[PDB]
């Protein structure tokens, strides 16, 4: 009917914004502190745009055994790779707060690859979270649905109440303080505001709406006119994620 | 690789192990260059090179002072200059003026700050008061100053507005000057380089991030 | 009086300067007009060398042209083995504040200096397996700049006093010292011979000394600025000469004036380091804006570039077999160039 | 003060010259003998290369 | 420069001894160490390396399992620990210092050792065992079983004088290069696999056995020895 025109336009929209991120994001790594982290954030949105682009043109056909197989295996990757890319803006923004508010510590005595142990880390615990809830959850693989409802809501309390209070926590004590401390240097470093308010808005209006949707799923009972639309729309805004994070993170 | 390569390779790592080991070491320290031509007090502000080392609030600091146009080059990676004038003297006040103006406009120090102690306000105080020396013999431009005892803090404000506008001219926002006034029975000139260099270190670590 | 000296060193510099140019008939660049461009050369590092922490203020090569020595303002003298990029010696320096590096011809002895006004002598091969100061040189007012060893027990230093020395190592005494110049000598290279030895300072001058009888030969002025690298051309009657004019200026010590003049308008920046290839045709310079240059040194054109450094080039060497250029940058990385 | 100056430039005024062409000759000279020994202008093969 | 080595002395077969050799006058740390030992009548043969950091430890194949090497460097001690002796094990065990880096002059020095008495490979064959020879010139011949040149242009082959109750000095290190206090009398030379040490104008206190080394690999190995009497 109407609502599939909807959905055709907003798969194309992702697919198109899906093929310019997977290039600008393979222009980020290829042309690589803060390096770290945003080569593995370009790493990390290079796989979920990727994921993301072949799952929708995937979707382009009816569903076949292998080609159903493959598009779960795309749809784990895919939400691995969300779930690694926020944790790593998370990561980036409290090292911003460290540098601000702790000077002196992350010029002389912060570790030289703290960088490297903390994005190692998050890679692996969030392959160990991603590869659990999809053995527990994946219709092709050994769905079980009260330990899958346990392992779903211990992802969403970890991205919901430490990832996301964590970043918007650090981007406003980075704002109050530089804004406190450039009352005395006429420079006056509107830059730094810009960038922090668009940081902290691409990722609460773009990248945080899937997560919004798994929740709404559980718990709202949606009808299906609208849950299509629903993930169409969160699709495109996290698609738009994670191709602005390079224009926002590396080129300035 | 033969026995005797292997070995030597070793040898080359270990080497590499104290070299790493030295330079970590190193970065726990910040390095500031003590500069002020003479009759300043620069040998009393922190009560071929000299090198005085101090800490506040546990972070260790290194001052070296020489006894410029050439060997100004390998200070071009210390935190701070630290530049001590003698506010009570008038006759070589305009030679610190173009000491000053030579280091901030160096093309080696176009991303140092100074630390700027305008030393000697007692005696500053005392001329002043007595108003037997006139600024405006020196400074004609004094007459016409107001501050924005108060002479005395006319004349101390006028001098470091000249030095302040000596630093704002050409500065372009890559370093700034920050400005103290001091005596020579003065404790608390490590807790103000202490905080210059804070604001400093904020500074640069803004600026690995391409931010300010 | 005064008056009267001064007016015959005004008719004498006339007379120096009109027998220069009685001497000057046909520009180098006008006899070496019929000869074959060499073409541009394609150099790539071949190797690149970790380990500084700091900046990169001087190296020497070894006589072997195997073995170099690099000091750096971390405080630390590194002997590298540049066919394996292994590290040979790691020598803590007493001052991190170093601005030259030599290594002896024999092989058994290195030097460095600095703002510690003060040459270090350190002795290689010894027993007990470290490296320990020999003999530490004290005498010259200024900071050294530049060090050259003549032979083990003979080092030649230039400081920022205005005054070169010759020194002898066993005694620790100053057994000649060179005046005449203005200003701080920043630089030093010894004839292939090791009787002559051209120095040059920040009076825009250089000047040709005697090492046997301490006397200034001759006095080369022909730049606008300081003058931060100096080299014999092999043969040992030509030097040249990098200013921060952003010149290159080539220097005859039988016709006794400038002969060419290495230039170009798209750059303005100084020259930090300047060495020749071993037939002397190429002049490779290093500059401040982070690249090397190779000249032409008979056409004055630009042969190539050397760019591979995110800091500026502060040292420069060729080996004595003439395989390959070192160059050490600000950026803590020296690399070779084959 | 100034006699050491009058002096060294007297030292200096009488020296023996040789005109620019003979230098240029010279060392032009001595760059075509020895081109043929030089690594970084004319490139050697690749098994003389120690780097 | 100074080894001194204790330990030593009779074990029944079976036990266990530790040798310690002593270190001073030298940087301990950066050396490398070897224990070299020779039976009561016959050659040197090599039993452990211990590298400087201690990273790199090889043994020989007749005493690997059973022989433990550590070094002590605050203390400049270097320990061999001996267990399950054999009677293969009687011998004079010399502690040897060696350092590893471009023109270094290994196998330099060598302690005075201590006896014990318990009651593939390069095959290096200097064939000639024992010549008579004052004031002349005489040669010694090594001969390996390959090619000791390595393609990085360096021949590994080590010459050693064993005075008579004396321990063994290095004389040519590389088949080319005199080691530091050697008189300019001798030289060596040769090829892959033929090696000679030469020696000019043959005084006194200049006979003894002389051995030929590789230390183109691990284990290594020695010549039987020639010895020179007058
Ligand atoms: C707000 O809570 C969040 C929890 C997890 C996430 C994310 C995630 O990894 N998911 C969500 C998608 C999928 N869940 C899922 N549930 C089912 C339920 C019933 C039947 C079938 C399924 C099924 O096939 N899959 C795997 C886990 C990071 C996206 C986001 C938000």
């Amino acid at each position: 009917s109407t609502v599939h025109t909807a959905y055709l336009v907003l798969s194309s929209l992702a697919m198109f914004t899906c093929l310019c991120g997977m290039a600008g994001n393979s222009m980020v790594i290829w042309l690589l502190p803060f390096c770290i982290y945003i080569l593995n954030l370009a790493a990390a949105d290079l796989l979920f745009l990727f994921s993301m682009a072949s799952t929708l043109s995937l979707e382009t056909q009816p569903l076949v055994n292998t080609t159903d197989k493959v598009h779960e295996l795309m749809k784990r990757l895919m939400y691995f790779a969300y779930t690694v890319g926020l944790s790593l803006l998370t990561a980036i923004s409290t090292q911003r707060c460290l540098s601000v508010l702790f000077p002196i510590w992350f010029k002389c005595h912060r570790p030289r690859h703290l960088s490297a142990w903390v994005c190692g880390l998050l890679w692996t615990l969030c392959l160990l979270m991603n590869g659990l809830t999809s053995s527990f959850c994946s219709k092709f693989l050994k769905f079980n649905e009260d330990r899958c409802f346990r392992v779903d809501m211990v992802q969403a309390a970890l991205i919901m109440g430490v990832l996301t209070p964590v970043m918007t926590l650090s981007s406003l004590t980075l704002f109050v303080w530089v804004r406190r401390s450039s009352q005395q240097w006429r420079r006056q470093p509107t830059r730094l505001f810009v960038v922090v308010l668009a940081s902290v808005l691409v990722f609460l209006i773009c990248s945080l709406p899937l997560s919004i949707y798994w929740f709404v799923l559980y718990w709202l009972s949606l009808p299906p006119e609208m849950q299509v639309l629903c993930f169409s729309l969160s699709r495109l805004s996290s698609s738009v994620s994670s191709s602005a994070n390079p224009v926002i993170y590396f080129l300035v | 690789v033969s026995a005797e390569d292997k070995a030597a390779a070793e040898r080359s790592k270990m080497i590499d192990k104290n070299l790493r080991e030295d330079g970590e070491k190193a970065r726990r320290t910040l390095r500031l260059l003590l500069l002020g031509a003479d009759n300043s007090g620069k040998s009393t502000i922190v009560k071929g090179i000299f090198e005085t080392k101090f800490q506040v609030d546990k972070v260790n600091f290194h001052m070296f002072d020489v006894g410029r146009r050439k060997w100004i080059q390998c200070f071009n990676d210390v935190t701070a200059i630290i530049f001590v004038v003698d506010s009570s003297d008038y006759n070589r006040l305009q030679e610190a003026l173009n000491d000053f103006k030579s280091i901030w406009n160096n093309r080696w120090l176009r991303t140092i700050s100074v630390i700027l102690f305008l030393n000697k306000q007692d005696l500053l105080a005392e001329k002043v008061l007595a108003g037997k020396s006139k600024i405006e013999d020196y400074f004609p431009e004094f007459a016409r100053y107001t501050t924005p005892d108060p002479r005395v803090t006319r004349a101390k404000y006028f001098i470091r507005k000249e030095f302040v506008d000596i630093s704002t001219a050409s500065g372009d926002g890559r370093h700034i000057c920050y400005p103290h006034f001091t005596c020579a029975v003065d404790t608390e000139n490590a807790r103000r380089i202490f905080n210059d260099c804070k604001d400093i270190i904020l500074q640069m670590n803004l600026r690995e991030y391409n931010l300010v | 009086e005064l008056d009267q000296l001064r007016q015959e060193a005004e008719q004498l510099k006339n007379q120096i300067r009109d027998a220069r140019k009685a001497c000057a008939d046909a520009t180098l660049s006008q006899i070496t007009n019929n000869i074959d461009p060499v073409g541009r050369i394609q150099m790539r590092t071949r190797r690149t060398l970790r380990g500084h922490l700091a900046k990169i203020y001087a190296m020497h090569w070894g006589t072997d042209s195997r073995l170099l020595v690099s000091a750096s303002q971390d405080g630390k003298l590194i002997i590298w083995d540049s066919y394996t990029t292994n590290k040979v010696h790691a020598i803590p320096l007493r001052s991190s504040w170093v601005m030259t590096c030599a290594y002896a011809p024999s092989g058994n002895y290195v030097a460095c200096g600095g703002l510690d006004n003060i040459c270090s002598i350190y002795n290689l091969k010894t027993r007990e397996g470290n490296v320990r100061v020999s003999r530490e040189l004290a005498g010259h007012t200024g900071y050294l700049s530049c060090c050259r060893f003549l032979d083990d027990n003979q080092i030649v230093t230039s400081s920022g006093d205005t005054t070169c020395a010759l020194w002898d190592i066993e005694t620790g005494q100053q057994t000649t010292t060179f005046t005449g110049h203005t200003g701080d000598v920043m630089s030093l290279s010894l004839a292939p011979d090791t009787r002559l030895f051209v120095s040059g300072a920040c009076d825009a001058s250089a000047k040709l000394w005697d090492v046997r009888e301490g006397m200034c030969r001759q006095t080369f002025t022909g730049h606008e600025s300081d003058i931060n690298a100096i080299c014999f051309f092999p043969n040992g009657n030509a030097f040249a000469t990098g200013s921060d004019d952003a010149t290159c200026r080539l220097f005859d010590l039988r016709a006794d004036q400038e002969l060419m003049t290495y230039s170009h308008d798209n750059i303005i920046c100084g020259i930090t380091s300047v060495s020749f290839s071993k037939s002397g045709r190429l002049l490779l310079a290093g500059y401040d804006d982070f690249n090397c240059n190779v000249w032409d040194a008979l056409k004055a054109d630009r042969a190539g570039v050397l760019a591979g450094h995110d800091n500026r080039v502060s040292c420069l060497g060729v080996t004595d077999d003439g395989m390959a250029v070192a160059t050490g940058s600000w950026d803590s990385f020296l690399k070779i160039w084959n | 003060q100034a006699r050491k100056l009058v002096e060294q430039l007297k030292m200096e005024a009488n020296i023996d010259r040789i005109k620019v062409s003979k230098a240029a000759a010279d060392l032009m000279a001595y760059c075509e003998a020895h081109a043929k020994e030089d690594p970084l202008l004319t490139p050697v093969p690749a098994s003389e290369n120690p780097f | 420069v100074q080894l001194v080595e204790s330990g030593g002395g009779l074990v029944q077969p079976g036990g266990s001894r530790k040798l310690s050799c002593s270190a001073s006058g030298f940087a301990f740390s950066s050396f490398g160490m070897h224990w070299v030992r020779q039976a009561p009548e016959k050659g040197l043969e090599w039993v452990a390396y211990i590298s400087s950091g201690s990273g790199t430890i090889y043994y020989a194949d007749t005493v690997k399992g059973r022989f433990t090497i550590s070094r002590d460097d605050p203390k400049n001690t270097l320990f061999l620990q001996m267990t399950s002796l054999r009677s293969e094990d009687t011998a004079m065990y010399y502690c040897v210092r060696s350092i590893y880096y471009y023109g270094s002059s290994p196998f330099d020095f060598w302690g005075q050792g201590t006896t014990l008495t318990v009651s593939s490979d390069i095959v290096m064959t200097q064939a000639t065992s024992s010549v008579p020879v004052p004031g002349e010139s005489v040669s010694i011949s090594c001969r390996s079983s390959k090619s000791l040149l390595h393609s990085n242009g360096n021949t590994y082959l080590y010459w050693f004088l064993q005075r008579p109750g004396q321990s063994p000095q290095l004389l040519i290190y590389r088949m080319s290069n005199l080691a530091s206090g050697v008189p300019d009398r001798f030289s060596g030379s040769g090829s892959g696999t033929a090696f000679t040490l030469t020696i000019s104008r043959l005084e006194a206190e200049d006979v003894g056995v002389y051995y030929c080394m590789q230390h183109l690999e691990y284990p290594l190995t020695f010549g039987a020895g020639t010895k020179l009497e007058l």
